[PDB]
């Protein structure tokens, strides 16, 4: 169990997609899931390591979230999930979460925003990553295209969509569709 | 409750200990002698409505091997400082292995009854008791009272006039009687003031037999 | 006398009846057991699918009660299988009822509440539960306010072959006469199959017509 | 624990009650910057000019000064801070004035001993700009524009609303402060019978030195 | 693990969800259970069927059926949402349930076939099968779903049919139905 | 001398429910009516977001209905993740009156003394929830707390509020307020708010 | 029960006593000496028949002694508690934070009473630091303060007039206004770093004397 | 409930604890004691409570130090139980006997605990404390029935307790007894403060601590020995 | 994971390697090892890159409690302790690092292992990389030594670890906690 | 004083003593019989186990803890040694946890008189809410306790039970008011007899 999930923010869009397949094993269930569960006009999250997880974990964050907007009265900052979401992981890592996550909310200043996570908590801002089984194979070639671009949107795009092409017929564990999720001012753009 | 119900008076008086001796100046008499073959305790109970049984609930309860009770006050709280004084007794004997010395039984008991002079929420019990005791070459007569002090003695008594009681034990008796010789003084003194008895001896502990009582 | 651990010198402890007074405030609920069922009648809480609650005495309180025989049902659900029978429930929660009234510290209930529930083997059973803790079966029961002054037309009522289906009017009638009058009226017997349930709405018009 | 016949709780009516006999304290709050102030409350002179303190740090945005009972503020501000350390710790932005205080407020009244008799004002710089959250010891937090805390403060507030105004100026407002400050007083007050703490917007929250206070 | 039945199925029909499985409760290669009825009826028509050790199946019965007696005096995504906490609570103290359980409810004109894995794991899908059906079932599921994207009333019907034709023939087709909770 | 929230009145009831019952006085009123396309919080400044389509009006100290509400949101958002759905009202309506049951048949633990309006957009349509100072709770077609409300009360006896929509019903809450105006609205077709 | 609930008055009952109750102590004097601190306290009340927390921190207690050993001893386990958390020893200052945090405490709890104490905390940093803490938990540092049974006219002595001379000082306060007594006084310097060090009565005599002399 | 508790615990407006005094007044209902050091060892004289016929206070905390126990009977044993722990759970890990200092102040703060706080009544009973402890020699305490303790010379404590000790103000002086002096002023005191001009044998016991031969020793003195002493008072009046 | 850091006479210097790994893969080459508690004084990581930071989360958390409370600077003795012992506690949890506390106070180094090693040296390579670090480190580190040359130094010594150590790649990040505190000296690349 | 188990000045616990008055009116009026071969009680009636039955008397609430507790205690005997609980000891131990509520101020005596019977012969104990239990031959507890008690020290046994019913409340019953049980030596199951 895995899959991939990917995400890029440069200009204001945080272009999160990721298959919908999971596989116990190797027995796909539903090629019907995504990962990339919205939380809010801003906030997607994509969760690949263990859906289990992923689905407990999302719950989590979603009731933590609601509970800052009871708390504060104040929209969850996304850098605010970066350093919450790194403590859950925490909270329960001797007994761990086997999940990487990918924050995508819109930021205060119109922009993407994208956070890296390991099981234990590395929350990284960075223009690009890709995470979940195939996250090998995209990297290298996924980074040469994107990493002096103005973060041209219809190109990456389609620089967005090919790499999942690519790990399709190349990894196992990627597939079947593949959902986009991009997060611009006015909104998620699912 | 949390607090305790013992309180000292403006000169230093445990008020509900003293209405607890009050109570031990209630219930039937009690009479103990340490006579030279052994112990005896013995005290007044009576038919009162004809209706009763006798060897129900004697007032001479064995604690240990050779230890006895009598009490005078409330027979309702005897029925449980017994439990307690018997649980001492039992576990002194798994943990060392002989049969509690007398004056460590009346001394750990005493304890228990001075827990509730300091103790929160509870009053202090009303029960006196004898608790008489014979090992190794002694018998041993001990008064235990409602502030858990305690007293060895050669002869005493306990409940309704116990203080004519006495009175006749430091006349009518002293020094050394065979023990039925200052059983005589028991009868005798508790006559002062139906009736249960118990010995101590040295052949276990005993309840003086009821034909040999008559 | 004021404390609930202590006792009046004559017999009693005055904060249990203090505690007693407040449903002899509040109007009267009547359940009456009957050849099958208990219509209560209240002037209802589904303690269980199996058993119906009619409370009297403040609601505040009544409600707790109710929860706590919604978790005496359940647990004995679990444990034993079985639908709990009534005879033990009343008996069960007349218990945690009574526990009140022996401690200074948490103080006596208000209400007063009839259970009943129709079963195959037991039939029909309408206990009433007091805050003392003292619970008894009836043949007919109406507490509250109107306390006698009800106990009069439902001793004038003789079920004991009446159906269920007179019944469900009658209390309705019995509402009427010691009592505006929101009413209310539900129905265990064996046509409801022992589901604790409402009147069917047309009956229940029809009832208070 | 009981309630009055006439409503309200003793204890707290008790413990307003004990502000009364705690130090005037202004909370002014320009638009451009804060400027809680409060009375030295010092009355005896060997009791030393420098180390008698009425007006904490929180965060280095919130200043907090405080009023009634002084020793009991303490264990209340101790735990703000360990409150927004903690927000900080979970989410790596700095606590707002108002949960600052509202997590303060969840603490005034969990008696099931006694009930604090202090009040609060936190002063807090925060993305809004000024904020100045006046608590009461009834665990009632409230948004302020000037709020003057303590014993003579019933006069202070009275005097306040005559002069309070339309935004305001940094330096005009601690002026206010300065002024108000002599009339509550029984003495004539001076910069060591005055302890003042101003937030610039900019700045991180400083307690203000005397010489600048004579003028 | 104990006593474990397998081969539960479940897939919808246009206004009902069908869902057959065998009655067996093996131990180990015997049988030791040819007499157990795995397809619980949930409410008035949705229903959980059980693969997996049946200690488990009798302890989330009697517990799904105290959540659904208690708020019936106080919608099957609801109760395969709660089904996946009670399943997750057991993995994390690794004292799990061994059981894996379709949910098939028909909600307002949706059939939803919720399936909760035993470790948790959590998803809708229209044409479900559990163990044995995991790798066999499955397929012959989705042939018929490769060509017709929906199934009928009598397609999805026929397919449980012969899909359980190709354990014991002895399995119970329960059947929600509009109105819901049949039993065959 | 009923002084304590365990005894009873040889007269009658506990006094402290009723001591608690004028704790709500002191506190601002505040106004609750609903039609089938939005609840109605009006509140003379107390409205609070207790879920994204419930929210209470405070009435009385305000201590007590922050230590309601901070467990209404935790509440709220049992429902909201155990079982995947929005927590229906009238079931967090009846936490409430379980939470204040505690004080009142209890010893040395007051009495929760604020009055509250828990309205709240629901499945069955809008429902509002007064909640007494003892446990007890009513369904209501409109109501209102806080001080002098009875001249608010004595309005809605003539009072087509569950006929006319949002912006009517609002204009109308204002002329029942007069007998500082926040507004909470949430409806079917809008999450709970404060205007 | 809650014990320090609060008067009608807006004052507490139990700390107003405990006010009272350090009045009734002995006057503990001290002065910040700029040199060095000195203390002093007095009234032994000699029938002839009879504080250092750290090597920088030391306390003088006013009130019941009783009750203030007993809370030096809790302070004794913070400042060693404190020295292996942070490498070096507390400061005075963090000495009189948790004192006067732990008598805070007391009012606020079920069942307990203030401390009738009001120490004179005092300690080189090498600055002299001479605080008071009061039972309410307020603490206050001071340069002279003086607490005790005449303490107060004493601090209004040094008013009105604020080694040898730190030492007149302390001596003078009481051996003018206090009753005079050689053994009665006991006061202490601390230098600098070496521990509080108390005198022999004999080398107290540089100004028990010299006084005489003044 | 709580409206019954009287507190115990509460600070009088008279800033005086109640039971603190009421605990001073018990002693005075406890009958005569008193230790008197030397330079070379420590006596402790008390009173046995009656004479009473028919009828068959010191303790041994340690074989190094002892108690004498006045206030009450009930309670004292409790505290010289808990004494004899402190001082064997302290020579458990240190793995020296106890100084004797020391066991006073953790009885002390046994003592104080319960003033403090707890809602529950004081031990009321004051304790004498004859003792060598290693680094100062023999030493003699005195336990307030509050905490309190004081190293004297020469004290009573019981029954005119006051007229006993201020008897010994002037009839014990300073740094010159021998033992023998020591039994001389015992003798003395414990005569004068009992209405019977001299005492019997079942009035005094005595329980002299002496540093026998370089192993501590703890002896109630044999009563062929207490009557030398009052044989002796006969022919001192 | 290289965070070297010495100290002289007229600072305390702090390069660390920015990459991170898992397996053989390289999820980044990003990270700033030293992460900051304190103007002027400052953390490291080195082992497991989530403990670092969590500890020094809860560091920077209780250094700022401390400095709020106390109303003084923590100390590097302190601030070092405190994390010490801080991190003992979870001493046979695996939660494994190298943090160092560096900062002027004279200057105060002092290395800080996850097992308790609250050793004061003056001169630490901390890491996979350290064993290569070192030797370079030894080689020019003196006491009297100017910003730049020590500049240089550090730059050279993690330009040496890195181009032997598999796990350790990335730009070379000082930091220099010179008597006025702690700046970014250089964040400069290796691949040069 | 007279209102937290305390001892009067008398030495003399007045709680106590009220719990005796609260059964007197009780208004019930037990006598049991202790033939040789058969154990009559008559009156509530209980069966604490099935060879062990009672009949408490007094407040009607305060009844059925007791009973319940003796349930507890009488299935725990067999539980940890396993044969009958003697009538003896089940009286014993219902009387030692009686008097829990006299040591602690707490909690108040339950104010039931506990008529056991049941074969060890048989047996006919008593216990008060004093904690005080003896073995009567022919007890009797209630209202007119005392003129019954008479007639029982005057003194088939269902007869002498039925006509000291009778003759000491001074009326002729109806069999639904007589409620009756007995324990013959053959028949050691509690049993109502059913005159």
């Amino acid at each position: 169990n895995g899959g991939t999930i990917l995400a890029i923010a440069g200009e204001d869009f945080a272009i999160v997609a990721s298959d919908t397949r999971l596989s116990e094993g190797f027995s796909i269930h539903t090629r019907d899931s995504p990962k990339c569960y919205k939380l809010t006009d801003k906030t997607v999250i994509g969760c690949s390591g263990f859906h289990g997880d992923c689905l407990t974990l999302t719950k989590i964050i979603e009731a933590r979230l609601k509970m800052y907007k009871h708390s504060n009265n104040k929209a969850m900052t996304t850098g605010a999930i970066a350093a919450m979401l790194s403590t859950i992981l925490y909270s329960r890592r001797f007994f761990p979460y086997y999940v990487y996550n990918i924050i995508g909310g819109l930021d205060e200043e119109g922009k993407g925003a994208v956070y890296s996570f390991d099981p234990v908590g590395s929350y990284q801002r960075d223009s690009f990553k890709a995470g979940g089984s195939a996250s090998a194979m995209l990297q290298p070639l996924l980074d040469n295209q994107v990493g002096h671009v103005p973060l041209s949107l219809d190109r990456a795009m389609r620089l967005v969509k090919d790499v999942f092409i690519s790990a399709a017929e190349r990894d196992v564990y990627t597939g079947d569709a593949l959902r986009i999720c991009i997060v611009t001012k006015e909104g998620i753009r699912e | 409750y949390s607090f305790s119900l013992t309180t000292f008076s403006p000169s230093g008086k445990l008020v509900q200990i003293e209405y607890a001796l009050a109570a031990v100046a209630g219930g039937a008499p009690s009479v103990g002698i340490k006579a030279a073959n052994g112990v005896v305790l013995a005290t007044e109970k009576k038919q009162k409505s004809i209706l009763y049984d006798e060897r129900s609930v004697h007032k001479v309860e064995p604690i240990t091997k050779h230890i006895g009770l009598v009490y005078s006050g409330m027979g309702p709280d005897y029925r449980v400082l017994v439990h307690r004084a018997r649980k001492l007794a039992q576990q002194y004997y798994l943990v060392y292995q002989e049969p509690i010395p007398t004056a460590q039984l009346v001394q750990r008991v005493a304890s228990v009854m001075q827990e509730y002079t300091q103790s929160g929420g509870v009053r202090p019990f009303g029960v006196s008791l004898l608790i008489c005791g014979w090992n190794e070459g002694r018998p041993y007569l001990f008064q235990s009272d409602p502030s858990g002090a305690y007293f060895a003695w050669k002869a005493t008594a306990m409940g309704k006039n116990y203080v004519n009681g006495k009175t006749f034990l430091e006349k009518r008796y002293n020094e050394d009687l065979e023990l039925e010789d200052a059983i005589h003084t028991a009868i005798l003194t508790l006559k002062e003031s139906n009736i249960e008895v118990g010995i101590c001896n040295e052949a276990g502990f005993r309840r003086l037999t009821p034909t040999e009582v008559k | 006398d004021l404390s609930a651990s202590t006792f009046s010198p004559d017999g009693r402890v005055f904060q249990v009846e203090y505690a007693m007074k407040a449903v002899e405030n509040s109007s009267t609920a009547i359940g009456i057991r009957c050849k099958d069922g208990v219509v209560f009648g209240v002037e209802l809480f589904n303690v269980d699918r199996h058993v119906g609650m009619a409370v009297a005495g403040l609601l505040a309180d009544a409600r707790s009660l109710a929860d706590i025989a919604r978790e005496e049902a359940s647990n004995f659900r679990s444990n034993f299988g079985y639908n709990i029978p009534l005879k033990h429930l009343a008996d069960r929660v007349a218990m945690y009822v009574h526990a009140y009234t022996l401690y200074s510290a948490v103080r006596p209930f208000g209400c007063s509440f009839m259970l009943g529930s129709y079963s195959v083997n037991d039939g029909a059973q309408l206990y009433m539960i007091d805050p003392s803790g003292v619970s008894y079966g009836y043949w007919g029961c109406a507490i509250g306010k109107a306390r006698q002054a009800a106990k009069t037309e439902i001793e004038k009522l003789q079920m004991k072959e009446m159906t269920c289906r007179d019944i469900v009017k009658e209390v309705a009638k019995i509402i009427y006469i010691v009592h505006a009058f929101e009413l209310e009226l539900s129905w265990v017997g064996e046509l409801t199959n022992g589901r604790h349930e409402i009147v069917p709405k047309d009956i229940r018009e029809e009832a208070e017509k | 624990n009981t309630f009055s016949p006439e409503g309200r709780l003793f204890q707290v009516e008790y413990a307003i009650e004990a502000i009364k006999l705690g130090s005037t304290a202004i909370g002014i709050q320009t638009s451009e910057g804060v400027c809680l102030a409060v009375e030295k409350r010092i009355t005896s002179p060997l009791m030393e000019p420098s180390s008698i303190e009425k007006i904490v740090e929180i965060d280095a945005h919130i200043g907090c000064a405080m009023s009634g009972l002084i020793a009991d503020a303490k264990t209340l501000i101790d735990k703000a801070r360990v409150e927004t350390q903690n927000h900080w710790f979970t989410y790596n932005e700095t606590m707002t004035v108002e949960s600052v205080t509202q997590a303060v407020s969840n603490l005034a009244l969990q008696f099931g001993s006694r009930p604090f008799g202090v009040a609060l004002l936190f002063g807090g710089v925060d993305e809004k700009g000024p904020q100045l959250f006046h608590m009461d010891p009834s665990g009632t937090f409230v948004q302020c524009d000037a709020r003057a805390i303590g014993s003579a403060s019933e006069g202070a507030q009275s005097s306040l609303q005559e002069v309070y105004h339309k935004s305001m100026t940094l330096k005009e407002a601690i002026k206010s402060s300065l002024i108000i400050l002599k009339q509550v007083m029984e003495e004539k007050l001076n910069a060591t019978n005055i302890e003042l703490a101003t937030v610039q917007p900019g700045q991180n929250f400083h307690m203000f030195t005397k010489e600048e206070l004579e003028e | 693990p104990m006593v474990t039945g397998t081969s539960v199925l479940g897939v919808k029909f246009e206004g009902g969800v069908v869902i057959a499985a065998d009655m067996l409760g093996s131990y180990g290669s015997l049988a030791r259970f040819r007499n157990i009825s795995r397809i619980m009826r949930v409410n008035n028509s949705t229903m959980l069927g059980a693969s997996g050790d049946y200690a488990d199946f009798q302890y989330l019965k009697q517990v799904l059926g105290q959540m659904v007696i208690d708020e019936e005096l106080l919608s099957p995504r609801a109760i395969h949402s709660w089904l996946t906490r009670a399943m997750y609570s057991r993995r994390s103290k690794m004292n799990p349930l061994w059981n894996t359980m379709v949910i098939g409810g028909y909600a307002d004109g949706e059939s939803f076939l919720g399936y909760v894995d035993m470790l948790g794991v959590a998803y809708e899908a229209p044409s479900l099968a559990t163990g044995y059906g995991a790798y066999l079932a499955q397929p012959l599921l989705r042939e018929v779903l490769e060509k017709q994207p929906v199934l009928s009333q009598t397609e999805a019907r026929d397919l449980v049919e012969r899909c359980m034709r190709v354990s014991y023939n002895r399995f119970q087709i329960a059947t929600v139905t509009e109105k819901g909770v049949e039993i065959e | 001398y009923d002084n304590d929230v365990t005894v009873w009145s040889p007269q009658g009831r506990i006094h402290q429910i009723e001591y608690a019952m004028e704790a709500v006085k002191q506190g601002s009123a505040t106004v609750g009516l609903k039609s089938k396309t939005h609840a109605v919080l009006v509140a003379l400044k107390k409205i609070l977001h207790v879920d994204n389509h419930i929210g209470i009006s405070i009435a009385g100290l305000t201590a007590d209905a922050r230590l309601l509400c901070n467990f209404m949101r935790q509440e709220c958002l049992d429902s909201r993740f155990v079982f995947d759905r929005p927590l229906p009202v009238s079931r967090l309506v009846s936490l409430i009156g379980s939470k204040t049951q505690i004080p009142t048949q209890r010893y040395g633990r007051r009495p929760y003394g604020v009055g509250l309006l828990i309205a709240g957009y629901d499945d069955m349509g809008p429902h509002i929830f007064q909640t007494c100072p003892s446990a007890n709770y009513f369904d209501c077609r409109a109501m209102s707390i806080g001080a002098r409300s009875q001249s608010a009360r004595t309005y809605l006896e003539r009072h087509e509020f569950m006929e006319c929509n949002l912006n009517e019903l609002v204009k109308h809450g204002l002329r029942a307020l007069r007998e500082n105006v926040s507004i909470g609205i949430v409806g079917k077709d809008l999450e709970f708010t404060i205007y | 029960r809650a014990i320090t609930v609060f008067s009608p008055d807006g004052h507490l009952f139990q700390v107003e006593y405990a006010q009272e109750a350090v009045k009734k102590g002995s006057t503990a004097v001290g002065v910040r000496g700029r040199d060095i601190v000195v203390l002093g306290v007095e009234k032994k009340s000699v029938a002839k028949l009879q504080c250092a927390l750290d090597d920088n921190v030391c306390m003088a207690f006013a009130g019941l002694t009783a009750d203030a050993r007993i809370v030096i001893n809790r302070a004794r386990v913070e400042c060693q508690s404190h020295r292996l958390t942070v490498e070096d020893p507390v400061t005075v200052e963090y000495i009189t934070r948790y004192i006067a945090s732990l008598k805070q405490r007391y009012t606020q709890s079920n069942g307990r009473r203030p401390f009738g104490i009001s120490a004179l905390i005092v300690g080189f940093d090498g600055t002299p630091r001479l605080y008071q803490t009061d039972p309410s938990g307020t603490y206050h540092a001071w340069k002279a303060n003086a607490i005790g049974r005449g303490a107060k006219s004493v601090r209004e002595f040094l008013e009105k007039n604020y080694d040898d001379l730190t030492i007149k000082l302390v001596i003078k306060a009481l051996l003018e206004v206090v009753q005079s007594g050689g053994k009665n006084i006991e006061l202490a310097v601390m230098r600098r770093d070496q521990s509080l060090k108390i005198l022999n009565p004999e080398e107290i005599e540089k100004y028990v004397a010299e006084i005489e002399k003044e | 409930s709580r409206r019954y508790d009287s507190r115990t615990t509460i600070f009088s407006p008279e800033g005086r604890l109640y039971q603190v005094e009421y605990a001073m007044e018990a002693i005075g209902h406890a009958g005569t004691c008193l230790g008197i050091l030397a330079n070379d060892g420590v006596l402790l004289a008390a009173e046995r409570r009656n004479i009473h016929k028919l009828l068959d206070k010191i303790y041994k905390l340690n074989e190094d130090m002892a108690c004498s126990v006045a206030g009450i009977t009930s309670d004292a044993n409790v505290l010289t139980n808990e004494l004899r722990l402190i001082a064997q759970r302290y020579l458990l890990q240190y793995q020296e006997p106890i100084p004797c200092e020391q066991l006073v102040t953790a009885l002390c703060d046994i003592k104080q605990a319960y003033t403090q706080f707890g809602g529950k009544r004081p031990f009321g009973v004051s304790l004498l404390y004859i003792g060598w402890d290693k680094h100062y020699g023999f030493q003699l305490y005195q336990s307030d029935p509050s905490g309190n303790y004081g190293g004297w010379k020469a004290t009573c404590i019981g029954n005119n307790s006051a007229a006993a000790v201020s008897m010994l103000k002037q009839d014990y002086k300073e740094g010159e007894m021998t033992l023998k002096s020591a039994l001389a002023l015992a003798i003395k005191v414990l005569n004068k403060t009992m209405d019977v001009s001299k005492l019997s044998a079942e009035k005094v016991e005595i329980a002299t601590l002496t540093r026998e031969n370089g192993k501590t020793v703890i002896r109630v003195l044999k009563q062929k020995e207490v009557e030398q002493l009052i044989k002796k008072h006969e022919e001192e009046e | 994971t290289t965070t070297l850091a010495f100290k002289f006479r007229h600072g305390v210097i702090v390069a660390a390697d920015s990459r991170a790994t898992a397996g053989a893969y390289i999820a980044s080459q990003t990270v700033k090892k030293v992460i900051e508690i304190n103007p002027y004084l400052l953390g490291t990581m080195a082992g497991g890159a989530a403990d670092c930071s969590f500890w020094e989360r809860l560091l920077a958390r209780q250094c700022r409690i401390y400095e709020l409370r106390n109303k003084e600077r923590i100390s590097v003795a302190a601030a070092s302790k405190l994390l010490a012992n801080m991190v003992y506690q979870y001493k046979g949890m695996g939660l494994s690092m190298g943090t160092m506390i560096c900062g002027w106070d004279g200057p105060g180094l002092y290395y800080v292992d996850s097992e308790g090693n609250r050793i004061s040296g003056a001169t630490f390579s901390v890491g996979s990389g350290s064993v290569y670090a070192y030797g370079v480190m030894d080689r020019g580190y003196s006491y009297d030594l100017e910003v730049e040359q020590a500049y240089d130094l550090a730059r050279r010594a993690i330009y040496q670890a890195t181009y032997r150590d598999a796990y350790s790649g990335g730009a070379v990040n000082l930091y220099h906690v010179r008597e006025d505190g702690w700046i970014r000296v250089s964040s400069d690349n290796v691949a040069d | 004083d007279r209102h937290i188990t305390i001892f009067s000045p008398e030495g003399r616990l007045y709680q106590v003593e009220y719990a005796f008055k609260a059964i007197n009116q009780g208004g019930l009026t037990s006598v049991a019989v202790r033939g040789k071969d058969c154990a009559v009680i008559v009156t509530h009636l209980f069966k604490i186990t099935e060879n062990i039955g009672c009949v408490m008397t007094g407040m009607t609430a305060d009844s059925r803890s007791q009973v319940q507790r003796a349930r507890y205690e009488a299935a725990n005997w067999k539980y940890k040694y396993g044969y009958e609980i003697p009538v003896d000891m089940l009286c014993k131990r219902i009387a030692d946890i009686s008097q829990v509520y006299t040591q602690n101020a707490e909690m108040r005596p339950l104010g039931c008189c506990m008529i056991l019977i049941g074969i060890d012969g048989p047996q006919v104990y008593k216990c008060d809410p004093a904690g005080y239990y003896c073995g009567f031959k022919a007890t009797a507890a209630g209202v007119k306790q005392t003129e019954s008690t008479s007639f029982l020290e005057k003194k088939q046994t269902v007869e002498t039970a039925i006509t000291c019913l009778s003759t000491v409340l001074s009326i002729d019953f109806k069999p639904s008011e007589i409620e009756v049980g007995v324990v013959t030596v053959e028949n050691p199951k509690f049993r109502i007899l059913t005159i």
